[PDB]
């Protein structure tokens, strides 16, 4: 949904979106914009039991995009820093190779993020939330408890599957006026 | 076909249109000798290893440039209209972005085609479905500090090849709807290199040339960097021959009498 | 200076650092003979007349590309990092968009500088204020019909040059803060061509090379495409000489005894 | 002014904007957007007496951008046609050479517009109106009587002088909410 204003979350149902993320690769091209200091833009991750939940993420911690792919055995906390808290559009691309990927911001440079723990290929079930989640505090992550704002845009996942953010969803709110 | 193909080498000029119904490409299964880039094909392999560098430092500095190739399709329509002019003897010039890794379609392959005073541009992306079909790489440390305000990164490392890695192809002639065109072409290749997020042997891309060899002068009974070299079939008295013509690409048309 | 300059030609290697306080560029006012592109400088003038074509068909098809050159300054930072590799003997590689017609500043001129295993990039746009400093053009009819969905124009006409119009420069050596560096360089030029809204001799741009000639072997008492050719000063008995070394760029260091 | 809604006009005062248009060259880079069938985006032209008024123009007649530079002796009616009446952004560039220029649209192609009558170099006094004019019917032109809508953007005139559309004006209305 373009033009988030509040805690507007968004889930996904299509079994094609549910599959390109799970594997030995991942891509994102979120062309977001924000005026906050935290938030969540993608939270595909199965029912979080004891911390290992094979979760992927793309946060905006205090002006620091943090690609947080996990495999259970080893966390990853890639990071960039700038003026992302306030301003205008920004082009992300969170490539993965099963154990290694970038967090390439617009022009800052490819801050590579080598961070496996032992293994690869464990991306598992769950819906693909974009822009938030109906309730996120109770979830085991407990890092993106607020900041769920922005005005999101083009989201071509896996470098092929161009996705529309309202045409393939089942939930959400407030398409316009941000 | 080979009945006409051979009798197209030896003095076959276009004799009654040497057409045999076709679906294949007759190569040259002889002493093509793989010469090693005759100094005549030295401009070509130059202009074809620069257009594999301009695309080598542009996908290794801003990796988001690998996810918007269908919106930047005004900048790649000026390359393949340049490779198509790196020589006065050109037929085609063709760029093929490889399919996305672990995917099917070819993702935007173009083609220019010299037709005299013209160059026709087409998209053969809906035909070469599923791509119908590491190197000698020396690092060149990109350094940026020049009081530049456009980028914001001090140092990063790329990979660059040179103009003595262009690959060759045994001379051939293809068939057009099945009716062999007489040209005796040859293809020169190249290869991009993006960045795999550890290394840089990821080969996404290829740029190719097609050159006409029906104007070069083959030399059977001399020694040089030509294609068929020292191939003279002299039933030698004492081996005194004479290559006597300004022939095109015709094998074995010397005169071995030279008493 | 010329006192050291000359005695840098003749066996001047770096003899006590042949520095004279400087602000100028000592050319070679002799039989440089303007050879005409020795076949060694044949890769260079190839890779330098392609990067004047890639920018020749990109400013002649979409003229709005001449009004957003400061936002597209990620695509012109990959050219001058390619021209800087069209040869294994390179010093600089420099692009200078001309000032807007009827204006002052230079509008975005870059520079790459080989330093071994490195290439440094800088913006010399705030120094070359007010540009401190038509051809043999054959039309190539752009034709587009290939079921392309990216453009929407059938036919238009461009202008294209080739790789035998790269210009030369008499060999020189410049001075760095006033202390002449011993290199004996040479510069190769080129020229873009946008579209004037009637014609196409509008010359906005230039791309240049700097090559090192302190490794070529000059030949005074022979005949070839070298720089100083047949310049031997034999006080001839019957004119029997011998060029005897693998010398660098040193004028007049043969041995004319050869009794 | 970004985000026109009505008859919002806009004049200019700076003697640098008043001079780059008048001469033997002209450039524009208006990145406009509209949902109309007529309008006016630039009307530098002196007090219109008997039709010859040395007027320049850039209209949007029924989805046809019409660069209408005049010298008095000869009119010019360059034209492109497409879906400009409704939709999204569009990049113009109305180069001139004293007697000849394009109307180059985004990618359509350089529809050249050779159309002098006898002479050149007569661009004369008057303010530089963008987006309209307080009243345009009474003016001798009488072609752009309506359609003064849109949401205008980047306006780098004469390929050097980047201009802000509210920071250098004296009139107008309604900066936001289009």
């Amino acid at each position: 949904i373009p033009q988030f204003i509040g805690r507007s979350y968004l889930t996904y149902d299509n079994p094609d979106i549910l599959k390109r993320v799970s594997g030995s690769r991942s891509n994102v091209f979120m062309r977001f914009k924000t005026t906050a200091k935290d938030g969540l833009l993608l939270w595909r991750g199965d029912s979080p039991m004891r911390p290992n939940s094979d979760f992927i993420s793309l946060g905006l911690r205090d002006g620091a995009l943090v690609f947080s792919y996990n495999l259970g055995s080893g966390v990853a906390s890639i990071m960039v820093n700038g003026s992302f808290n306030d301003g205008r559009w920004h082009r992300v691309k969170a490539v993965r190779d099963g154990q290694s990927g970038k967090i390439t911001v617009d022009d800052y440079g490819a801050r590579t993020g080598k961070s496996p723990g032992m293994m690869r290929q464990l991306n598992i079930n769950g819906a693909l939330y974009v822009g938030g989640m109906k309730e996120i505090a109770l979830h085991t992550n407990r890092q993106y408890m607020r900041g769920l704002v922005g005005c999101i845009s083009h989201f071509t996942l896996s470098t092929d599957y161009h996705i529309s953010l309202v045409e393939d969803a089942v939930d959400g709110k407030n398409i316009n006026t941000c | 076909g080979a009945e006409a193909a051979l009798a197209y080498l030896y003095s076959g000029d276009a004799q009654q249109l040497s057409q045999v119904n076709c679906s294949e490409r007759y190569e040259a299964r002889g002493a093509g000798a793989m010469p090693g880039l005759p100094p005549s094909l030295q401009g070509a392999a130059g202009t074809l290893a620069q257009a594999a560098n301009f695309l080598n430092m542009l996908l290794q500095a801003n990796d988001i440039r690998e996810s918007s190739v269908e919106e930047d399709v005004e900048w790649y329509q000026a390359l393949v209209r340049s490779v198509a002019e790196g020589d006065p003897r050109v037929y085609r010039a063709l760029l093929t972005f490889n399919p996305p890794p672990g995917a099917s379609h070819l993702q935007l392959a173009l083609q220019a085609t010299r037709t005299g005073e013209e160059t026709i541009l087409q998209d053969l992306s809906g035909n070469w479905v599923q791509e119908e079909n590491p190197a000698l790489k020396k690092r060149v440390l990109t350094n940026d500090l020049g009081s530049l305000g456009s980028p914001k990164w001090p140092q990063a490392d790329g990979y660059v090849g040179d103009t003595q890695q262009v690959r060759l192809s045994p001379p051939f002639l293809e068939c057009q709807e099945g009716r062999l065109r007489p040209g005796w072409l040859i293809t020169l290749s190249a290869t991009f290199y993006g960045l795999k997020p550890d290394l840089s042997p990821e080969v996404r891309g290829q740029v190719q040339m097609d050159v006409d060899l029906q104007s070069v002068d083959i030399n059977q009974c001399a020694s040089g960097p030509g294609w068929y070299s020292n191939t003279h079939l002299c039933d030698l008295n004492s081996t005194q021959c004479v290559p006597l013509e300004s022939q095109g690409f015709v094998l074995g048309r010397y005169l071995c009498r030279c008493r």
